[PDB]
RNA sequence: GGGCGUCCGUGAUUUUUUACUGUGACUAAAGAAGCGUGACUAAAGCAGUCAUGACUGAAUUAGAAAG
RNA sequence: GAUUAGGGUUCGAUUCCGGAGAGGGAGCCUGAGAAAUAGCUACCACUUCUACGGAGGGCAGCAGGCGCGCAAAUUGCCCAAUGUCAAAACAAAACGAUGAGGCAGCGAAAAGAAAUAGAGUUUUCAAUGGGGGAUAUUUAAACCCAUCCAAUAUCGAGUAACAAUUGGAGGACAAGUCUGGUGCCAGCACCCGCGGUAAUUCCAGCUCCAAAAGCGUAUAUUA
RNA sequence: GAUCUGGUUGAUUCUGCCAGUAGUCAUAUGCUUGUUUCAAGGACUUAGCCAUGCAUGCCUCAGAAUCACUGCAGCAGGA
């Protein structure tokens, strides 16, 4: 009862659950990025909505204000750090132009497809969740892992994975047992 | 993949000499690639004994480890005392019992609660 | 008669995490206020890591190994507060409780000569039985025969070994203070102008070394020297200078990138 | 030895407030806003990070009216 | 706290602070502090043991029990941590008490993260969980998670049967002029309306749509 | 995101409500549920009634030991 650990909600369901324009865009986003459900889109809506709302508050504030120099250089920093904005985009008006496919390109499911470690985007989500990709010699099993810019150089196969330098996986190993009893 | 005997290397991060309580306290991280399972605390105890040159390998105290996700390494807290007689003095009973030497467990507390309520009625030498 | 603190109702400067237990060690009455002290269990366990829990922490204190102002304190709930001197003879370290410029308690390391004196602010003056005029101090001391130029707002330098008030610092315009309460707590400044307003709170206007002007109540200021160069006691590493929140945020990112 | 002008406290001399507004002074955490930080991500948390110990961090801000 | 452009409209028994109460109502003693209730005295309402002389009760403490209801768990393990008390550091023949408080069991209140497959030329190749288990690790002790199937030497997917559901398909409102049945009947339908022998609406089969380890419904309440 | 849409007519403009719709750390219920993390949990009705067990006790070098208690060869543990 006396537990003060915090928790909040990360996604929000849309108003108007049957919009034929919206339902067609989100089925493209579930196909082009290999997503499980519409809720994984909807947290990328709320992630980007909160960036689009704070950056629109800071432009109400003048320049050489304390809450715009601090904390406006923080939101441009995390866009440059996670690959949301390339380094030319530094004016804070580019956060207001970010889209949901700009955030979905930074998921570990997408880079493992774009770096070339997997044939399809549904090949990438299997290999993450089946413990094959290490970001910095750290096995990451989360597909919604947002990859930073500095982490792109070091994505490879895991050192414990059978595809890397680890022991052979199940279908070879249970076949290597069946050839052993004979 | 190339098969080799699984090697444990051991590292101490933030070290501190505690002149109070007569000990050296630190956190110790163990890297164990190609290992099968988790490294036992007893095997970390002898390898941390050689790295600090302690005269008796059982005066090292190593409690709770947390294996890192993905494998490859653990990290826990470490304690090395100046004396083994100082170990039996300042360690808790539960870490002593995990090292073998320690006091055997008391009777279950529900029993000593009921007997003490029965003695609240009595007065003489009976209780 | 309260005997418990909840760890949420504990002061924030102690920096006890909310998820570790319901309770915090309620400091006993003594020298310092409950809101304005740091009890010795938090210093031995949470500030200094000489103890991993409260059970190792009373192995230190009950054995007589921590000295607050030259006298061993066997209470884990003893209120140690501002200007106290905490010695430990075995580990050979001695500290002074000061406020840093962010308002929190800071343990300033000391020498042997700097650890004998402490600076104490008069809170009341009265005449005791006999005709002995004693001086009541924020640390609870009752000095019986102080310097006759003692007024209430002043500062007595004390030398806790040989219990002899060696000096006096009057509270005037030309002096430097440290602020021990309010938003400005931990900041050091020269005194500019003291607005009296009798019947209510005296307001004291203060100017920093950089020239930053700021005000407090004059019951919050604690005079520590004749000027900002000739301070009678050593202060933490910022020395009462509050940097900008933007500039201090830039410097940590620069230091973290330059470290790798 | 005079002038000048301050400081503190006391007497004598004939009187202008209120709303508003600008600055301050005081105002518990948890909660809200958010600064750092790859707890594998995140919800979190205040921690930790690095090659016989080192730099330590826990920045900051809004919080009704009345006083 | 919920919702909110702004102004607001609501909820706050509930963890922190304060106030009040201990079955109702009094009155006290003792103490620094009580009009104390795991203190006392009395009455009222219930109430347990009796050898009938008498003697006791007070869970709005924690587990539980019966009722009451639309509606809420274990007569669990422990002081290891957080603290409190106190004649009291720990240790040594030689472990202070704690239903505070932790810990675990139940637990789709509400929140995070996430499987139910991938890759290729009918036909193969690789994967790794769910799950079984340890030299062990966690833990006060277990549990969980984490790590692991040799380190000389560790089990395992194929209908991967290890099998996704809940509500819909006239309109709003996304998705059938499909087939069988019934014939203003049975039922559906929040509202508009369906059904009177060729039903885009019922009962079903198929096929689709939506959200998905969730999804209907009802009552409050904000937009 | 400072957003509305069906329903009065033979059609049309309105007024105006009903209905849809999205939240609730807001409860209940129905049908389902493989893994993990974090959690609320007899408040609402009856401050209703309670079987049983338990929830507040404290000894150090430092108040009082002749247990007719315990070792040891008066010193130590002590109910
Ligand atoms: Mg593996
Ligand atoms: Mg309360
Ligand atoms: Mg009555
Ligand atoms: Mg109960
Ligand atoms: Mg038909
Ligand atoms: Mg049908």
């Amino acid at each position: 009862m006396r537990n003060y650990n915090n928790f909040n909600r990360v996604w929000k369901a849309p108003r108007r659950p049957f919009e034929k324009e919206r339902l067609d865009r989100e089925m493209k986003l579930c196909g082009q990025y290999g997503l499980r459900c519409k809720r994984e889109i909807w947290r990328v809506n709320m992630t980007l909505s909160k960036m689009r709302r704070t950056a629109r508050l800071l432009l109400t504030l003048p320049e050489n204000h304390p809450r715009r120099l601090l904390e406006g250089s923080a939101i441009m920093r995390r866009c440059h750090e996670y690959g949301f904005l390339d380094e030319e985009k530094d004016k804070l008006d580019y956060v207001l132009s970010l889209t949901v496919p700009d955030i979905l390109e930074r998921r570990l499911q997408t880079i493992v497809f774009k770096a070339g470690l997997a044939k399809s985007v549904h090949h990438a989500r299997v290999l993450i969740q089946q413990r094959h990709i290490a970001v910095a010699k750290q096995i990451v099993t989360i597909p919604s892992f947002i990859v930073r810019v500095s982490s792109e150089r070091h994505i490879a196969f895991a050192d414990a994975s059978p595809f890397g330098n680890g022991r052979p996986g199940r279908v070879k190993r249970v076949r290597a047992k069946a050839a052993k009893r004979h | 993949f190339q098969k080799k005997k699984a090697e444990v290397c051991i590292r101490t991060s933030q070290f501190k000499v505690n002149k109070l309580l007569n000990r050296k306290q630190f956190i110790v991280e163990v890297n164990h690639p190609h290992w099968c399972g988790t490294v036992p605390t007893q095997l970390i105890r002898k390898k941390l004994a050689t790295l600090y040159k302690v005269p008796d390998a059982s005066q090292v105290s190593l409690f709770g480890f947390k294996t890192k996700f993905g494998g490859g390494k653990t990290t826990g807290f470490g304690l090395i005392y100046d004396d083994l007689a100082s170990l039996k003095r300042f360690e808790p009973n539960y870490r002593k019992t995990r090292m073998g030497f320690g006091k055997a467990r008391l009777p279950a507390r529900k029993s000593v609660k009921e007997r003490r309520n029965r003695n609240k009625k009595l007065r003489g030498k009976a209780k | 008669a309260k005997k418990h603190l909840k760890r949420l109702y504990a002061p924030k400067d102690w920096m006890l995490s909310k998820l570790t237990g319901v309770f915090a060690p309620r400091p006993r009455p003594g020298p310092h206020k409950l809101r304005e002290c740091l009890p010795l269990l938090v210093i031995i366990r949470n500030r200094l890591k000489y103890a991993l829990n409260a059970r190792e922490g009373e192995m230190i204190l009950r054995q007589g190994l921590v000295h607050v102002d030259n006298h061993p304190r066997r209470d884990g709930k003893y209120p140690a507060g501002f200007m106290d001197v905490v010695e430990i003879p075995k580990t050979g370290d001695r500290f002074r409780l000061m406020y840093d410029v962010k308002g929190r308690f800071a343990l300033v390391s000391l020498s042997e000569a700097e650890a004998q004196i402490k600076l104490m602010k008069v809170v009341n003056l009265y005449t005791a039985t006999g005709r002995v005029p004693v001086a009541v101090t924020h640390d609870g001391h009752r000095i019986r025969y102080p310097d006759p130029h003692t007024s209430i707002g002043d500062t007595i330098v004390y030398n806790v070994k040989e219990k002899k008030c060696v000096d006096l610092i009057k509270n005037r315009q030309g002096k430097a203070v440290i602020v021990t309460g309010g938003a400005n707590r931990g900041r050091i400044g020269e005194i500019v102008k003291v607005e009296c307003h009798p019947g209510a709170f005296n307001i004291a206007h203060l100017k920093d070394a950089s020239g930053a002007e700021f005000a407090t109540r004059a019951a919050n200021i604690f005079v520590i020297g004749k000027d900002l160069n000739h301070l009678q006691v050593t202060v933490p590493k910022q020395q009462g200078l509050r940097m900008n929140v933007i500039q201090e945020r830039e410097e940590r990112l620069i230091a973290a990138e330059a470290r790798k």
